[PDB]
RNA sequence: AAUAGUGGUGCUAGCAUUUGCUGGUUAUCCACUUCUUAGAGGGACUAUCGGUUUCAAGCCGAUGGAAGUUUGAGGCAAUAACAGGUCUGUGAUGCCCUUAGACGUUCUGGGCCGCACGCGCGCUACACUGACGGAGCCAGCGAGUCUAACCUUGGCCGAGAGGUCUUGGUAAUCUUGUGAAACUCCGUCGUGCUGGGGAUAGAGCAUUGUAAUUAUUGCUCUUCAACGAGGAAUUCCUAGUAAGCGCAA
């Protein structure tokens, strides 16, 4: 439900009005490039998809993931596999639409103060 | 120019959706202590409501406290374009509208609370800045 | 390009000749540059 | 909001050296266009003997 | 029996008032129609860089230069005059130009 | 006893002038006028309401008159202001077009101002003849 | 000296007109170098007078002079313990794995980039000698496209941002007079942390590349939050110098 839409707009609309629905980055990375060998993870999503029951897990092949869009097609499947060292697991939730497929495997820690209580630096120094 | 002595009648409390309005000023200037509305937005709205651009809250006419915020309920209806308005083309409706004073807190918090906790259609590591380093 | 006197950065793009600065004081002789002020 | 605009200055002109924007902001409700608006006025009445003005500031002085 | 146009654009200043009265002398003794080498503008290269290889050290730094000047002359002959005295001003460091615009 | 255009005030000049351009009304003003302010580094639209847009079209006809011819990108370099950036040092400005665009355009309908062989938009005998000629009747005012 | 410029003769438009003051551009043609550029030379020596001193080296006034602070500013000049001087330096070190190399690449996310204090060398302030809005309008040294995308003006659409159609420029010709900013008049504003000051932010449109989330940058509208001249302390900058103001590589 984006522009008031149906939110069940699932296999009825396809990937052109999706980018119309977007916003501008997007709307220009669609005609950015036809991707080929970049486009093998498509070529190996449906190589597994859709041949379990309620709740699956697809085919990821080791990437450069934090790349593309996300697509309408998908449901709660746990992409990613060793791609580095870097682990990108990647649930799927349910249906959260129009964004990357970069922001969910680990980057940074979020590590609270190990001995910080200098807290950026010092004052003027006198001795 | 002249002296034009007018017998007071001006409100130091004005009631424009609890707005409360100081009007021994520019009455730019009077929308401006309003959220929502700045001087950027309420220049052109004041132009559109075809009045002097100097006056005082002593002197205002009663049915343009109702015609300001019906120019602002209607905001596309007396040609404001596109590139003049806060809220665009909404990630729920699609729609476009702007905001008054108290309801920019309106459209948010929900806004970002889906961003917050339920990793939302774009917001999953945009999670933690306004939680754990800006809550 | 990386040239000689490790350098792969600082390189002089300009005027089109792309030498290390470092590997361009021992040079800028025989180039025809002098210094004079 | 009728008086304090009306006799200070209507009758009381006369009475200084010269004129500038510094005596008519004695009043603490004589505001900057409104002590603006004052010579702007007076100058129609003749009072102001000018000696010198520009954009920041005038030299003015009464009858 | 062509207007013509030559250029020189040379580096060493002293190798160029020799070329440019040779080429001024020749021209005389056949009497041709000329105009003087008119001299241009020069022009100066340069480019700062700071003196030490590694960083560690105090900061100000040098500045190179290098001289390049240019002068040229128009002028009108027959072709045997002048397809032979272009031939036996030459010189080290000295580059030479032959140019007939007449559009 | 016969002056050009170069022997009057500059200020006071355009503002008889443009004053009489207010009696004329003869101007294609487009719809936008209320919002689009003059460029982008400027932070209002301007204090006036209706004659600025007979100030700049006086004034652009008055660069005219000295020079041989105006394109564009001339008077975009040219509109008297500086960028603020915020906290970072500022820049020079650079005027939007569209309001210049019609503005030079809205003079070829009255006959003043039109293109040079040499790719230029200059005044001709159409003014040569009138834009002094009122520029004559700007010599009534010196008295 | 058509790769600078004026001075006329013209074709030529204004012209108050009436003798006139502004224009007119390739080529209307001729004559010019003062301004301009670059070669060749000249010119300043503290000159000439008056003081002062062992009457010495010199130092102070004076009038002349483009110039009288080494005339203004730089470049260049070796005694020494920083085992930081290393390019296919070789060390002219024998262990670094120094040969399923932990030294390559392509092919991978993560280097300078995590809360509550800085000695990080000024940046945007704290305002009426000010902001905002109209006008007026002035420069200097540098740069650039073929095996190839560099400069970019008109006519274009659009509110910017940009997009499209064209050209011009291998270089005093073209961009470019680089119409820079402070400042300058005419206004609006009225001393309150208000229209001073926009620091964190949410909604949007654009561009660049294989790719911008952890905002690479840029224009919209919103929000306006520390911040009333700074304790003890302590400074890259010298008469067109100190400071503001640039926005060229």
């Amino acid at each position: 439900s984006y522009r008031g839409v149906d939110l069940e707009k699932l296999l009825e609309m396809s990937t052109e009005d999706f980018v119309k629905l977007a916003p501008a980055r997007v709307r220009r990375r669609f005609a950015r490039g036809m991707t080929s060998k970049p486009a093998g993870f498509m070529k190996k999503l449906r190589a597994a998809k859709l041949a379990a029951p309620e709740n699956e897990k697809p085919a990821p092949v080791r990437t450069h993931m934090r790349n593309m869009i996300i697509v309408p097609e998908m449901i709660g499947s746990v992409v990613g596999i060793y791609n580095g060292k870097a682990f990108n697991q990647v649930e799927i939730r349910p249906e959260m639409l129009g964004h990357y497929l970069g922001e969910f495997s680990i980057t940074y820690t979020p590590v609270r103060h190990g001995r910080a209580g200098a807290t950026t630096s010092r004052f003027i120094p006198l001795k | 120019s002249l002296v034009v002595q007018e017998q007071g009648s001006f409100q130091h409390i004005l009631r424009l959706l609890n707005t409360n309005v100081d009007g021994n000023i520019k009455i730019v200037y009077a929308l401006t202590t309003i959220k929502g509305v700045g001087r950027r937005y309420s220049n052109l709205v004041c132009k559109k409501a075809d009045v002097d651009l100097h006056k005082r809250a002593g002197e205002l006419t009663q049915e343009e406290l109702e015609r300001i915020v019906q120019i602002m309920q209607n905001p596309t209806h007396y040609k404001i374009p596109a590139w003049f308005l806060n809220r665009q083309n909404d990630i729920t409706d699609g729609k476009d509208y702007h905001t008054l004073a108290n309801n920019v807190e309106s459209k948010l918090r929900d806004d970002l609370e889906r961003l917050k906790k339920i990793r939302a259609h774009r917001g999953i590591r945009h999670f933690w800045g306004l939680r754990v380093r800006g809550q | 390009q990386c040239r000689v006197c490790s350098s792969h950065t600082g390189l002089i793009r300009k005027y089109g000749l792309n030498i290390c600065r470092q590997c361009f004081r021992e040079k800028a002789n025989d180039i025809g540059f002098n210094k004079f002020r | 909001l009728d008086q304090e605009k009306y006799d200070r200055i209507l009758k009381e002109v006369p009475t200084y050296r010269y004129v500038s924007v510094s005596v008519l902001v004695d009043r603490l409700k004589i505001g900057g266009s409104l002590a603006r608006i004052a010579l702007r006025h007076l100058e129609k009445e003749g009072i102001i003997k000018p000696i010198s003005k520009h954009s920041k500031q005038a030299i003015y002085t009464r009858a | 029996i062509i207007k013509i146009r030559i250029t020189l654009t040379s580096t060493k200043v002293k190798q160029l008032e020799n070329v440019s009265s040779n080429i001024v002398k020749n021209a005389e003794q056949h009497n041709l129609v000329k105009k003087g080498p008119v001299r241009l503008p020069t022009k100066v290269l340069k480019i700062s860089t700071r003196k030490t290889p590694n960083g560690e050290g105090s900061k100000t730094w040098e500045t190179y230069e290098m001289r390049i000047h240019k002068r040229y002359i128009d002028l009108e002959a027959p072709v045997q005059i002048v397809k032979r005295i272009t031939q036996i001003t030459i010189e080290p460091g000295v580059d030479v130009e032959v140019v007939v615009a007449s559009n | 006893p016969g002056v050009s255009v170069r022997d009057v005030a500059a200020q006071d000049f355009i503002n008889a002038y443009a004053s009489f351009l207010q009696r004329q009304g003869k101007l294609e003003v487009p719809g936008y006028v209320d919002i689009v302010k003059t460029s982008s580094g400027n932070e209002m639209p301007p204090q006036d309401a209706e004659g600025w847009f007979y100030k700049r079209a006086a004034s652009v006809a008055r660069h005219i008159y000295m020079r041989k011819q105006v394109g564009v990108g001339k008077l975009n370099k040219l509109y008297g202001g500086a960028k603020s950036r915020g906290v970072r040092p500022y820049k020079h400005i650079d005027a939007s077009g569209s309001i210049n665009r019609k503005v030079l355009q809205a003079l070829e309908k009255i006959g003043i101002v039109e293109i040079s062989p040499k790719g230029g938009r200059r005044i001709s005998e159409n003014g040569q003849r009138d834009l002094d000629r009122i520029a004559a009747q700007t010599l009534e005012e010196d008295e």
